[PDB]
């Protein structure tokens, strides 16, 4: 399962 | 051992020919088990092992909303790391991640990822201590800030030391008995040369899997690695490996030389030689 | 930044005059992910070429399999030609039966 990513 | 699972992102945009291409790989002990391409009417999350089929309809449509969520979350990026470098809006940029997390034998993690890339450069990266970040250049300063101000290591670290660690579990469970496959090589030794008084002995190994694999060269004692050629291991293309080491030697002297093959799936190191057809 | 392909062109098995095989052509270490990939038989493109999806790895840079099937001669020269942003011009890498 992938975490969701945050804004760079 | 140790067990690993790591996605593999990355996002290209195309001005002026469509919207970024953005594809999602996941692997578990390095094997892709699950792959998400945007190149499509109606992209999803796909299974790429066979074991992976069992997961549920909930699975596969939770992963492909989160992939989806995250492919538009580049494509911000994309267009916010244009602003940080000051660039124009009409060349090819592309934004790399690789996420995950390495588990030791007793369940525990032995190091999380974090890491992103901006043109094929570091750009930042979750450290060890899964607590502070390392930012490669000015532009990746801004984002750190951001990142601190915001406790993302905090929500990482979450992350990679919980819901990393147990779907890793889950899945070695179903691929367990796939994952532990072991092909040990199948060497022999060729001959090759020009008219002349020196001769090529190259020493194949194929068929193996994993990729891991040590050729080496020996005279007697000692061994030849100053001047001995190889190449890097490479795909056969249906699963396993393939790899060589040669050397040249005088003629008439190929007898004295040995290849040995070290491979984790052979009980004892292969040792061959030149061996003319009858 | 770009990092110039490294290619290896070879057979999936040992190659035996007149017996079907697998020609691949092995592309790693590129950046831009962006590639154009043609195998070549006696300089002629072919058509049926089979491409892998792309992966890349740790180090950042990408990698592909071209493969297509073919049936080697004592006389047939076959080749990988790659097109990369990294490279002025196109590289063309030929089959060594020997390697």
């Amino acid at each position: 399962s992938s975490i969701e990513f945050a804004r760079l | 051992g140790p067990h690993s699972l790591r996605y593999f992102v990355t996002a290209v945009s195309r001005p002026g020919l469509g919207e970024p291409r953005f594809i999602s790989v996941g692997y578990v002990d390095n094997t892709e088990f699950v792959r998400f391409d945007s190149d499509a009417e109606n992209p999803r999350y796909e299974p790429r092992a066979r074991w992976m089929e069992q997961e549920g309809p909930e699975y596969w449509e939770r992963e492909t909303q989160k992939a989806k969520g995250n492919e538009q979350s580049f494509r911000v990026d994309l267009r916010t790391l244009l602003g940080y470098y000051n660039q124009s809006k009409g060349g090819s940029h592309t934004i790399q991640v690789i996420s995950g997390c390495e588990v030791g034998s007793d369940g525990r993690l032995l190091r999380g990822y974090q890491q992103y890339a901006y043109d094929g450069c570091d750009y930042i990266a979750l450290n060890e201590d899964l607590k502070t970040w390392t930012a490669a250049d000015m532009a990746a300063l801004i984002t750190k800030h951001k990142w601190e101000q915001a406790g993302e290591a905090e929500r990482l670290r979450a992350y990679l030391e919980g819901t990393c660690v147990e779907w890793l579990r889950r899945y070695l469970k179903n691929g367990n008995a796939t994952l532990l496959r072991t092909d040990s090589p199948k060497a022999h030794v060729t001959h090759h040369s020009r008219p002349e008084d020196k001769v090529t002995l190259r020493c194949w190994a194929l068929g193996f899997y994993p990729a891991d694999i040590t050729l080496t060269w020996q005279l007697n004692g000692e061994e030849l690695i100053q001047d001995m050629e190889l190449v890097e291991t490479r795909p056969a293309g249906d699963g396993t490996f393939q790899k060589w080491a040669s050397v040249v030697v005088p003629l008439g002297k190929e007898q004295y030389y040995t290849c040995h093959v070290y491979h984790q799936g052979l009980p004892e190191p292969l040792t061959l030689r030149w061996e003319p057809p009858p | 930044i770009q990092k110039t392909p490294q290619i290896q062109v070879y057979s999936r098995h040992p190659p035996e005059n007149g017996k079907p095989n697998i020609l691949n052509c092995y592309v790693t270490q590129f950046h831009p992910p962006h590639i154009e990939i043609q195998m070549l038989k006696n300089g002629k493109k072919i058509p049926k070429v089979e491409m892998s999806d792309m992966s890349f790895s740790k180090d950042w840079s990408f990698y592909i399999l071209a493969h297509t099937e073919f049936t080697p001669t004592e006389t047939d020269t076959y080749a990988c030609r790659v097109k990369h942003d990294s490279m002025a011009e196109p590289k063309t890498v030929y089959w060594d039966r020997d390697m």
